[PDB]
RNA sequence: AGGUAAAUAAUCUAAAGGGAAACAGCCCAGAUUAAGAUAUAAAGUUCCUAAUAAAUAAUAAGUGAAAUAAAUAUUAAAAU
RNA sequence: AAAAAAUAAAAUAUUUAAAAUCAAAUAUAUAUAUAUUUGUUAAUAGAUAAUAUACGGAUCUUAAUAAUAAGAAUUAUUUA
RNA sequence: AGAGUAGAUAUUGUAAGCUAUGUUUGCCACCUCGAUGUCGACUCAACAUUUCCUCUUGGUUGUAAAAGCUAAGAAGGGUU
RNA sequence: AAGCUAAGUUGAUAAUAAAUAAAUAUUGAAUACAUAUUAAAUAUGAAGUUGUUUUAAUAAGAUAAUUAAUCUGAUAAUUUU
């Protein structure tokens, strides 16, 4: 996880999710590009 | 000339219930209502020198209304003096150790004045989770809201 | 015939619900507990001396405690007390030492005026033993672990070096007035006052001390003791506690 | 709102029926609510279980095709038209576990790694590379059966249990990317890394 | 800024209430200014005061304060204002060059109705 | 920078009162002595704490509710 | 694939505006001529120190069933 | 941007950009300038968390393993 | 010798369990898909949390006696745990 104010999903296989009041980019193919939103 | 006569009822402490499960009030403007009865305000007799307010009796305090997300986040906070020992408790963490009761008498004394007699005004509230207690017998009543309760009631009230 | 009385319909129309059950009761607190299954009997400090083990021959300080008179005068219930206990009476004492109402009290459960009372706290109605009955040093089995409640050796009006272990100031080296008094307290400015709790000079001792899990060495009927592995808390002819471990089975 | 328009195909030996509960729930949300009222049940052929359901859903029985048909009162109504979707779906769920019923295979992968059902059934204990020994018990509903050591399969009426149970028993050694090595829930995969 | 000037960055719905209340006086001040002179010119010209009232053509003012005040364009009546330049004035030092009317000093007594065209 | 150098206005200085939780300078307003009915100012009117009820939006975060923290990201919303 | 069709629920953006245009209104001649005025985004994240939480405090976002009875006490624009 | 075998975002991150902080070097003279606690040691610690270790966990062609690297939660305990 | 001591002796790090942070999931629409929920259901998961444990403080409650040829204390004497 990449925890970080800025969250843009890098591939077309990222994608974004909404829980817990944090918005997560999970990400299918690579796994680096797994982000959270502070 | 208006103050002359007996005023003994005039001073007199009430017994007010309200039965929370009908209330329809979120918690704090009932805590808010409380708080006026239990200074006294509501009674024309009323004077700031003088304590004059009512006992009131709050029952079915389990089903009381909080808004949002307040029963989950809002949090109740202590200290003793010693730095490092501040306890802070959420509200459902507060119902669990006591009840819905203490949550509504902490309400109701941050609603009360400031001084000696703000203790005993809180004393006077006597809340209750569920629906039995002891005070059912000696709230306020009359004869003619008797014929709206059915007979075997009363009697079973009256035994309890 | 009836009396006369009026009913609210405000509280007479109010449908009936139970009240949740809360932390802060006593039946709730009870459930948490971690306690022993079984009583407990008080005992006497009579004094210290070795344990040598006959096969091994390894030598052991233990500590023995003497068993005399000891009976259960009552005990205690959830629904009455709010939890189960049963109080168990040391020793044998004169009228003249016990109070008149203490007497009757004895009297009543039916047992000799004692001289020493004290309750055994258990987890369930089963851990209850019968009232009246003697409760001798076989209650315990030999290598059996207990817990162990005594009040200690009083130490008087201590210093913060035997108090806390407090290094104090040097010896030498220009050192002034104050070898031993512990330097340092509230801080400064940022408390504005000594913070509670602060560690300070003062009267030590003479408080309650549990030992948890301590070896059963020896039981013996005939003498009237406990032998139990080690150091018990108090002096000589200090009342002792005695239950079973619940850290140790 | 296109999920919960598909009307649901349903064999003469499957009824689906809806009635009040007994004690109606209400869901408070900040501002919106939602009173769970009604309980739409799905008997068949493998068993029976029920879903409990909101006011504002009701079904549409047509005795011509088998079809039902599922609305709500408000589909403009945002959390309705979610809600909608959802019902939907999982009744149709339901009707698939009870005329033919779900499954979970969970294939094994690894040296000395695979599975065995332990308290006759009960119990499916896991064997993945530990001192310890790991497992857990099955739920109600769940049967386990093992044609391979190696290849376990979770079968239910309910579709949420299974797969439930089936990630439980995966979350012991999912698979390593170096070695596709673990533990694979019905079609999973994995991209394997070159050693190097 | 050791010294605490509590002042809220915004007003309150009261606030604003009283800030219309006082820019509708002003304007019916500015009316009544211009009434009188209306009539005196009336009675100049010989007609008694209820016919002056009465009268359908009414003079405007010929001074030049006053013709400035009447126009819409130089000073606004209170449901002609925007809801912006009611409690906003003009701050080029602030973000969003604008600030609270509230915090100019004097702002009760103080008229400001008029901002820049685009600030 | 509660800085410093003047300019201008006001208050303070030398001004009691109401407001701004508390408050030299801000917002009102100027005590001759009362009194307390009538207008009010500034500011407020669930409670503490004098005193209210409405419309219409929008918010769900306790954002916020008298001391507005940013570039940027995200999710929405209109419009073209 | 998949359209009771657009009138409205597609994408790709630009946009975040009453300048312009449009609507509403004032003002002049007035059977509607000009000029002036008014009308265009929201939430979350970002968020961050040291005696103790601190909107001044309580506390405030409402729910048919069901009380004489609640339903902001927040923000935006207003009424009495 | 540029490293990082091959790839800016495994790890790396210039110049500029936006904040925070209120520890330091300043800056200001607003405190008393009858505040040594005179700057270091000792005694004693309290507190923060912006986590050093310890516990949980994401990523880590730069996780085979083990070492690690990096990030999240986390201040209970401990840190010569 | 005692006493007290520590160089010595003994004990202990207080379970279980509850909900959880981060994090990892199931079914699943809104939004054909997809999505662990900033929807409804459904799961795990920390030396942290709540408890527990221990110490002290209090005194709900309990059993017992009730004007005393021996009531409960206190002063006094002899001492010490």
């Amino acid at each position: 996880f990449k925890v970080r104010t800025s969250v843009k999903k890098f591939c077309s296989d990222c994608y974004l999710v909404r829980r817990k009041g944090r918005v997560y980019i999970y990400c299918k193919s690579n796994k680096k590009h797994k982000q959270r939103q502070g | 000339s208006q103050k002359i006569g007996h005023s003994g009822l005039a001073f007199a402490r009430l017994w007010h219930h309200v039965d929370v499960a009908r209330d329809k009030r979120t918690l704090g403007r009932l805590a808010s209502a409380i708080a006026i009865t239990l200074i006294g305000r509501h009674k024309p007799v009323y004077h700031p020198s003088q304590d004059c307010g009512d006992y009131v009796v709050v029952t079915n305090c389990q089903k009381i209304r909080v808004t949002g997300k307040k029963f989950e986040q809002k949090t109740y906070w202590s200290h003793s003096g010693r730095p490092g020992q501040l306890k802070l408790q959420t509200m459902n963490k507060v119902v669990a150790d006591k009840g819905f009761g203490e949550i509504l008498k902490k309400a109701v004394s941050g609603m009360l004045p400031k001084n000696k007699l703000r203790k005993q005004r809180l004393d006077r509230l006597k809340v209750f989770d569920g629906s039995e207690n002891p005070y059912k017998q000696n709230i306020t009543a009359f004869a003619h809201e008797q014929s709206s309760i059915p007979e075997p009631l009363k009697e079973s009230i009256f035994n309890q | 015939s009836t009396r006369p009385f009026l009913v609210a319909p405000s509280i007479a129309n109010s449908i009936t619900t139970e009240a949740p059950a809360i932390n802060h009761s006593p039946e709730l607190a009870n459930a948490r507990k971690w306690l022993p299954k079984r009583c407990g009997l008080i005992t006497r400090k009579k004094g210290m001396m070795p344990y040598f083990d006959k096969s091994t021959g390894e030598r052991s300080a233990a500590t023995i405690l003497e068993v005399n008179n000891v009976e259960v005068i009552m005990h205690r219930t959830s629904e009455v007390n709010g939890y189960f206990a049963c109080q168990v009476g040391y020793g044998s004492r004169h009228l003249s030492k016990v109070s008149r109402q203490m007497l009757g009290h004895f009297a009543s459960k039916v047992v000799n005026p004692k001289e020493h009372v004290a309750e055994f706290r258990v987890k369930d109605e089963k851990g209850l033993i019968p009232p009246g009955t003697l409760l001798k040093p076989s209650f315990f089995k030999e290598g059996q672990y207990v817990d162990v409640r005594s009040v200690s050796k009083g130490k008087g009006f201590t210093g913060v070096m035997k108090r806390y272990g407090f290094k104090g100031l040097r010896a030498s080296h220009g050192t002034s007035i104050m070898h031993r008094h512990g330097g340092s307290y509230g801080q400064n400015q940022d408390p504005g006052r000594v913070l509670p709790g602060r560690k300070m000079p003062g009267h030590m001792g003479n408080e309650h001390v549990t030992i948890q899990n301590v070896k059963v060495l020896k039981v013996d009927d005939e003498n009237n003791v406990i032998w139990v592995k080690g150091s018990v808390a108090g002096p000589k002819n200090s009342f002792v506690k005695i239950q079973d471990a619940i850290k140790k089975t | 709102s296109q999920v919960g328009s598909l009307p649901l195909y349903i064999s003469p030996e499957v009824q689906v029926s809806i009635n009040a509960l007994s004690m109606p729930r209400i869901i408070r949300k900040g501002r919106t609510s939602m009173n769970i009222s009604q309980n739409i049940t799905v008997k068949g052929p493998k068993g029976e279980l029920s879903v409990e359901v909101p006011d504002f859903l009701h079904l549409d029985k047509d005795e011509k095709h088998g079809k039902i048909n599922v609305t709500v009162q408000n589909s403009e109504d945002k959390h309705q038209r979610s809600m909608w979707g959802t019902v939907r779906s999982l009744i149709n769920n339901h009707i698939i576990g009870v005329t033919e019923g779900h499954l979970a295979v969970l294939r094994f992968v690894g040296t000395g790694y695979r599975a065995q059902l332990e308290n006759d059934g009960k119990f499916v204990n896991v064997k993945v590379g530990a001192s310890i020994k790991q497992g857990l018990d099955v739920p109600e509903g769940i049967v386990v059966k093992t044609p391979a050591p190696t290849s376990l399969i979770i079968e239910g009426c309910n579709k949420q249990q299974v797969l439930l149970f089936a990630a439980k028993l995966r979350k012991f050694h999912p698979p390593e990317p170096y070695k596709g090595k673990g533990i694979y829930v019905n079609d999973e995969t994995i991209k394997l890394k070159d050693k190097k | 800024g050791g010294l605490l000037w509590k002042i809220p960055w915004r007003m309150s719905t009261h606030q604003k209430t009283r800030q219309r209340e006082r820019l509708r006086n002003v304007d019916q001040v500015i009316k009544q200014l211009t009434l009188g002179l209306h009539v005196q010119r009336c009675q100049d010209k010989g007609l008694t005061y209820q016919e002056a009232m009465e009268s359908k053509k009414k003079y405007k003012p010929r001074s030049k304060s006053l013709r400035l005040l009447n126009k819409p364009s130089v000073f606004p009546k209170e449901n002609q204002m925007s809801s912006k330049d009611k409690y906003w004035t003009f701050d080029k030092k602030a973000v969003g060059y604008r600030k609270g009317i509230h915090k100019v000093p004097k702002w009760t007594k103080i008229s400001i109705r008029k901002a820049p065209k685009f600030f």
